[PDB]
């Protein structure tokens, strides 16, 4: 079991089920950013310090598709479902087998919306989603 | 309107088929059951092109099915196997004395001489008139060997036993011992041995000594495979501490062939195969001389036209592997790895010169080494 | 019915029943974005998390077209008109033949107006319109 | 009618009219290059793929000619038409007629001009000309 | 079945259920190459290192035709299909009889096309062909 | 023991167990280059200097094979084992036994693969590949 | 409210798996009509040989993207093997007394089959 | 070059063979009686017919 | 009207088959096992003069 | 038999097309029902009118 090198072939991630393949081309193509800063140091006029740690266990995630992808019409079928009126959560979560490096939410919800430009070639279309808890799991294998 | 069948056909079936694998030579499997449609002493030998057109010799029998499913059971599956008739009588009027054997070998060459194996299996094992086989392969261009099922091997005092009685004194057959219900020289005789094209570069499979079969277990012991196999741990091969045979020993969870199919002391198996191979390519390339030019004349001109066959023979083996490459091992020294002899016809009277039969022609080989065994020493200083 | 190559030969877009013709270079040539976002994540100062949804469904789009397109005299009429004091909707809606990716609006306006640069060479002339809704249509094919 | 050897004596080319007579010497003194490339293949961070195909149907072509040659006196007398503020499109074509390979243009335009060098011997003069659109031949004699 | 000298006449290329016959003179006639590199590998500040594997299966070939071959035809036929709107695959493939060596693919694409040079001789056509995939086969008689 | 005259009949390289033999024509069939630079020196304003030293011990190696070489079938192979998506090492070493010159590696990968050109006569199949570590061997007989 | 036990024929024979092969089937033969009609003759050599195993060459290719195939591993081990291999008779030996019936030899073709899933096991011990 | 001659290669066994030859008979040995007719002798020409295909054979063995 | 227009001076031009072309306007007769007795042509073996008549009917197997 | 068959055929969320309705069992199995042979010469008149449909569904009749 070594520490095989890296691939996007052993990275796996499943919105609500399906999975996600029509990727498009980037060294960032699936983005997890946190909420808000862990903590804060604050340091008086006298020199001491004291430190304060947030409860916002909170993230976001940014997926980039091109205009040809099954997780397209999915996203795109949840954002009416979502205008709609029906709200739910459709849990997503991505790991990458090399490492177990990853993490995964119970309910997110569509946030942003993608710009449809048609122009002369494909262009990207990004989705950016939001949870209320985010749990990464821990890298077992380094 | 009609079916695409019309100008196509196109199957979907469940089995497995394997390379054609052109090769040497093929095998021989001499039994006593016959058949009787195709086999019944008129055609003592009969081929076969696949496990699917076996269909004379039951499909459960022991001896052929049970042995041909074996054989055609290589990565890469040999072509052509050959059923044999000669033991038909069983053994003997009287079986204590082999020489109905001898003389039921005797029939079967001129029927056809195309196989260079044998292989009996299912019967005829350890039999006491079956060491007339010994007596037959021999001052014979063949290779015949021989599965024993179980003796007293084990043990490196006796001898009663095949490999014992005759141990050293032969030099063209081996014994492939394993316990009972496994046919195994066809496992790799003629499955392995004869899937090999030698006129390639580097195809010199000199060792034949770490090799895996088509499907068959292991066995067990630590320290009795030295009395079978007669294999010293770290010193060599001792002859007199052991019995000559092959077992396929495992050492990981890799299974494989031991000991190199040894024959006698040091005589493996590819050393055999590879000379056989040069004399079996010789003899086709002269016979394909006299064919093609009308007459060969009876003066040096005619001597080098001959010696014209081995002087390119040896260069197109000595390319495979099988000879040294001009150094002496002694010193590294320079060493010429072949020289060829060729008799000078300018004496030779004319009473011996209408016989039209040409004096003959010498050759020189160095055989190729290969490796069995490595030793490491790793010294740490801290 | 594979999902063919992308190509600007298959995508129509339709501008109050004329099509649109005169579209200038660039991978960016017809461009929808939504109005706000979707929705907003709130986390409290203890950890718990609650999603606000917006009602707000509109659009806008931006066109680019050559100095020399009878779609560029569609307009200026249009903004004319406007600017007399008629006030009407004008449909636009637009689509992709190879995925059925696209949208369409039934009342849109003239939010912006392009710049007549003269200068050496042809300039582009970029016009923004708005709708108050906007409905993408749901790419079946992928 | 057999597919005979190739030959200059059979390659007729047409400008505004009047043919094309002299030409520099070389394997190449009439050479069209299309505008871009027919298409455009992106893959992904997944491995999957989108091809795409451009609308740009244009073209450019290279003559050359020997200093004294009547189509460089037209082509010097419509570089002038175009300098004075006249501009019309002169449809230029050219075929071969033992495989009938060539092509046609509808509305041409002078984009580049020669350099007048004297030196000791005759030097080539080098036309290039571009089209909005070029209708290639299929050659149907193989 | 010794492996024999190479040859020209034991080299077979299939596009689109065809033949290829006529290429031009070269030691390079059919050239095909890969999208992008296997790998990459990063070396950190430390002497730590990580290698990455991509997932873009994809190639190009390159063929040379002379200007006399019903090849050019067949190429010149799918170039303006492209053009009016219709896109296929054509699957293309090529193979030598002597060491089973060579490539398929399911679905090209004309990528690029020739210049038309006419000239005093005989000139190249080369034509460029992009597929979404490309499996190769391995040679198996060494 | 004379430091006898060079040859490429002492030269041996392994590759995965297995020795490399079908090797193209040239002075450089077998060429291994350092990742980056050893070091770099830094002069300031004033004169004086500060030397950095790098911590990257990584190389690359190039490859040099015929169309018919069994290397050739065993790394096209291991191409698409990794291209499968199994990831291993395959140690590589090469050294000349006249001078006890040359380096081994501990894990390889395959980073560039060969161009297949038919044309009229052999052409050769270039391999890189890069290791993350390279340790070459002190030269002891000079 | 569903489907159960996924249309089974025998023990463990699936529908898909005998509807995969049917498609591929009738995909190569409507392939190989399209072949004859559209060049005018197909010769009786290697190269007309390999112009037939093109056909399959490309049908394998197609559905392996689909996902009937395997993806070039070997179960057991996990090692490389390949998934599909296709091997074309060699013409070259052929006696002209069985050439002259304009009836082409066999070519042959391996899968391997790709399998799905239709049970879960979870074990959640926990510990306390 | 049409391709209804064969290409020089036995079916039996894929050697060398010629595919076609022309034999002319020799005018040395014919007698004046007949050489007055104006008439020559006959040529002979061999061929080799090249075949085509009219039907197909795949197998599709699938190992699971 | 497809015989004639061949030209046999051409590379690559013989029409060995003649055994799948289109006419000019035409249309398609019926039968399955009846296009045997007809044609004369084994299923899978090969042509067998025995067991049919051997002529051409212009039959379909697709739309085509 | 077909419509309290065919309205559920034609009921599937994305739909079928172009359904096939057979005419092969026409005789009441046989003229002695205990013997299948009138069964099978039935089934082999149907296939030469049209050799297009994948699918066999009895129903309504038949039953066991």
């Amino acid at each position: 079991m070594a520490m095989k090198a890296y691939s996007m072939l052993n990275v796996t991630a499943t919105l609500d089920g399906r999975r996600v393949i029509g990727l498009m081309d980037g060294d960032d193509a699936i983005t997890t950013s946190p909420g808000v800063d862990v903590g804060t140091m604050l340091v008086g006029a006298d020199g001491s310090w004291l430190f304060s740690q947030t409860a916002d266990k909170s993230a976001t995630v940014v997926i980039k598709l091109k205009p040809n992808s099954p997780t397209h019409r999915q996203l795109t079928e949840k954002w009416m479902a979502q205008r709609a009126g029906r709200l739910v959560g459709f849990p997503f979560d991505f790991i990458d087998s090399a490492s177990n490096e990853g993490g995964t939410g119970a309910e997110f919800f569509i946030q942003k919306a993608p710009d449809d430009s048609k122009g002369n070639n494909a262009v990207v279309r990004e989705w950016t989603i939001v949870t209320g808890e985010w749990t990464p799991t821990i890298p077992t294998l380094l | 309107k009609l079916p695409y069948s019309r100008v196509t056909n196109v199957t979907l079936t469940r089995t497995d088929n394997f390379p054609t694998r052109r090769g040497f030579g093929t095998q021989l499997i001499l039994t006593h059951t016959a058949v009787s449609g195709q086999v019944d002493a008129t055609k003592r030998t009969k081929l076969y092109a696949s496990l699917a057109e076996v269909e004379a010799d039951y499909p459960a029998n022991t001896s052929v099915y049970k042995a041909a499913l074996s054989a055609f059971s290589q990565n890469p599956r040999p072509i052509r196997l050959k059923v044999g008739y000669a033991a038909t009588p069983t053994g003997g009027d009287d079986a204590a004395k082999k020489a109905d054997f001898i003389t039921s070998l005797g029939a079967i060459l001129n029927y056809d001489q195309a196989f260079y194996q044998i292989t009996l299996d299912a019967a005829l094992r350890d039999q006491p008139y079956l060491d007339g086989l010994v007596e037959w392969v021999e001052a014979q261009p063949k290779i015949a060997m021989i599965d024993s099922n179980a003796a007293g091997h084990e043990d490196p005092a006796n001898t009663t036993v095949i490999a014992a009685r005759h141990k050293g004194t032969v030099e063209r057959t081996a014994v492939f011992y394993h316990t009972d219900s496994t046919e195994y020289l066809a496992a790799s005789m003629a499955a392995y041995m004869s899937t090999r094209v030698f006129d390639d570069a580097n195809s010199a499979y000199t060792l034949k000594f770490k090799k895996a079969p088509g499907v068959r277990a292991i066995d067990k012991g630590s320290a009795v495979v030295t009395a079978i196999t007669g294999f010293v741990e770290q010193t060599g091969q001792s002859e007199s501490a052991g019995h000559c045979a092959n077992t396929l020993i495992d050492i990981g969870d890799q299974e494989f062939l031991v000991e190199g199919s040894t024959l006698t002391q040091n005589v493996f198996l590819d050393e055999i195969h590879a000379t056989d191979w040069i004399i079996a390519r010789t003899e086709e390339e002269m016979l394909s001389l006299f064919l093609n030019n009308d007459r060969v004349p009876f003066t040096d001109q005619g001597m080098q036209q001959l010696a014209s066959v081995p002087r390119a023979i040896m260069q197109l083996a000595a390319r495979a592997g099988i000879v040294a490459l001009d150094l002496n091992p002694l010193t590294g020294a320079y060493e010429p790895a072949y020289t060829i002899t060729v008799p000078s016809v300018f004496d030779i009277p004319e009473s011996q010169r209408k016989a039209r039969i040409a004096p003959a022609i010498q050759v020189r080989f160095r055989y190729a080494g290969a490796v069995h065994y490595s030793v490491i020493n790793y010294t740490m200083t801290f």
